[PDB]
């Protein structure tokens, strides 16, 4: 149900990598893994919950208590954790970056405005790069990105 | 095959970090 959201919130290459690790600890080959393997799988993909937090998670996902979790369950949870653990800029400071980024002040940052950004940087951002940044950032697909969408994209970024 | 995407997500996460700097930098020059 509230899964597709979690799916949406994650990029294509992320869900592609998450699987990889998941499948890795899936001998049963039933798109299933033991809750005693969660902590370690979550470690492979950046997350570092404390054993007490991993216990909380196990209680949430596996409520009925079978000792395993599927991939859609993995997703939904991984995303919540990623969010919880977040440690990026606040709303105030992130909104100021936004207005720096919105040249015409239409309430969006568009493809063109995007590449206008890395120009100030000494880096070389490929056309696709710009397109992928907007791709994951674009959630209603309006072709651009508004503040609220800019928040998610900036979630816990340093 | 999955090494690439690992890189893809990395590069992306990095560019977002850059964005914040560019922004920050520009926000100081506003003085
Ligand atoms: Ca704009
Ligand atoms: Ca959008």
């Amino acid at each position: 149900d509230q899964q597709a959201e979690a799916r949406s919130y994650l990029s294509e290459e992320m869900i592609a990598e998450f699987k990889a690790a998941f499948d890795m600890f899936d001998a049963d080959g039933g798109g299933d893994i033991s809750v005693k393997e969660l902590g370690t799988v979550m470690r492979m993909l950046g997350q570092t919950p404390t054993k007490e937090e991993l216990d909380a998670i196990i209680e949430e996902v596996d409520e009925d208590g079978s000792g395993t979790i599927d991939f859609e369950e993995f997703l939904v949870m991984m995303v919540r954790q990623m969010k919880e653990d977040a440690k990026g800029k606040s709303e105030e400071e992130l909104a100021e970056c936004f207005r720096i980024f919105d040249r015409n002040a239409d309430g969006y940052i568009d493809a063109e405005e995007l590449a206008e950004i890395f120009r100030a940087s000494g880096e070389h951002v490929t056309d696709e790069e710009i397109e992928s940044l907007m791709k994951d950032g674009d959630k209603n697909n309006d072709g651009r990105i508004d503040f609220d969408e800019f928040l998610k994209m900036m979630e816990g970024v340093q | 095959e999955e090494k690439r995407n690992r890189a893809i997500t990395a590069r992306r996460q990095h560019l977002k970090s850059v964005m914040l700097q560019i922004a920050a930098t520009e926000l100081e020059k506003e003085e």
